[PDB]
């Protein structure tokens, strides 16, 4: 009869709660780079959560910061999928 | 009936808010490389058949008005809604060019309550922004 | 690389 007012929202965060998020001044942010690449490759193949999981893996494995400042050097990032969705989401058909 | 109905006449809006330059009074740095993101997202969501609208350097007042206006459009023929936020942030907060906006304030405009045309339709918020000041040192495999 |  009713659904929750918070249902059917998805928050695709670039980073985990409490953490900095990394941006590259030449290539763009790690998260958006990876999100667009995975949408490009898989939007006609995978459900959105599985696309976003490939994004998590890409950001987690293929990026590490390089900084002249030791405090910010060699750091890592994991994005954070927050799903209140009630159904699978496919971009095709 | 396990998947969202995505065969309405339109996939829906993709609103991209690209905040690169902030008012000097805020003391916030420019976000070099965010234009690369904004263009990448525009092309990506174009290929998914979203009606993309790119907005640049919006104040906190403009962000809220934009979200309010967009939530009041006719979404009856739209399958979904996407909003991409590219800015400085902290936990629960994204920054307009002159000050912060609570993420809850933005998303509440689209609650199944306040935007009936999107009830039961997926509302996707993609957020490139800090959520705090912690650094992840990683671990070897 | 920059935090942001
Ligand atoms: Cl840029």
């Amino acid at each position: 009869h009713k659904i929750p007012v918070e249902a059917d929202f998805l928050y695709a965060y670039s980073t985990a709660p409490g953490y900095y998020s990394w941006r590259n001044s030449k290539d763009g942010s790690w998260f958006i780079q990876s999100l667009c690449a995975m949408l490009k490759q898989y939007a006609d193949k995978l459900e959105f959560m599985h696309i976003l999981t490939r994004v998590n893996r890409k950001v987690a494995t293929e990026f590490e910061s390089f900084s002249f400042d030791a405090t910010f050097h060699a750091k890592k990032q994991i994005p954070c999928i927050v799903s209140m969705l009630t159904k699978e989401l496919y971009f095709y058909h | 009936d396990n998947s969202y109905k995505m065969d309405y006449p339109e996939m829906g809006l993709c609103i991209i808010i690209n905040n690169k330059n902030f008012h000097k009074s805020t003391g916030m740095t420019s976000r070099s490389g965010t234009d690369v993101d904004a263009a990448n997202l525009r092309e990506t969501f174009r290929n998914l058949k979203y009606e993309v609208r790119n907005k640049n350097d919006l104040t906190r007042e403009e962000i809220v008005e934009l979200m309010r206006d967009v939530s009041k459009e006719d979404h009856s023929k739209r399958s979904s809604f996407v909003c991409v936020l590219l800015s400085h942030g902290e936990e629960g907060i994204i920054f307009g060019t002159n000050g912060p906006v609570d993420l809850k304030k933005i998303t509440n405009f689209f609650r199944g309550d306040r935007c009936r045309a999107l009830t039961g339709k997926p509302k996707l918020f993609i957020i490139q922004a800090c959520r705090g000041t912690e650094l992840d040192c990683g671990i070897e495999t | 690389d920059e935090v942001d």
